[PDB]
């Protein structure tokens, strides 16, 4: 489950497992906002290419 | 490592090579209550000392 | 064990 494997990854930068387990909500707004702002950009630029 | 259930118990393995364990407080930390995990499971966390230190 | 034998 993709919650598990975000919370080994968490493991591999030296975060404790808990730290996502307790922030997930936030942590997967956190996510969605970053792709929003990824999408407005490449439809509002020039020369990103 | 993680949680794993053969069907009725609960072990913990490693993730690479399956090899279940009993759940103990030398395998486990604690951190928090039971209301902030998505998806948490009721079970027993053994002593691994008490049994035979009750002298 | 073999101290705390309390
Ligand atoms: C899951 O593991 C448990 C514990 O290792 C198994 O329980 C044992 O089952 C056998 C026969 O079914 C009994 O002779 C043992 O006494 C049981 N041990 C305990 C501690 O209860 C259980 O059978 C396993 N389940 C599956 C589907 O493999
Ligand atoms: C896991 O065990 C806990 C008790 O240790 C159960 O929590 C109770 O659930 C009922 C049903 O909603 C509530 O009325 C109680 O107030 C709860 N107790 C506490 C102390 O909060 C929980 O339901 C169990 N989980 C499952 C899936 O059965
Ligand atoms: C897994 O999905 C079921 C429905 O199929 C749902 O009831 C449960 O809350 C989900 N568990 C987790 C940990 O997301």
């Amino acid at each position: 489950p993709f919650a598990m494997q975000m919370a080994y990854r968490f493991n591999g930068i030296g975060v404790t497992q808990n730290v996502l387990y307790e922030n997930q909500k936030l942590i997967a707004n956190q996510f969605n906002s970053a792709i929003g702002k990824i999408q407005d950009s490449l439809s509002s630029t020039a020369s990103a290419l | 490592g993680v949680f794993v259930s053969n069907g009725t118990h609960w072990f913990v393995t490693q993730r690479n090579f399956y090899e279940p364990q009993i759940i103990t407080t030398d395998n486990t930390f604690v951190s928090g209550n039971c209301d902030v995990v998505i998806g948490i499971v009721n079970n027993t966390v053994y002593d691994p000392l008490q049994p035979e230190l009750d002298s």
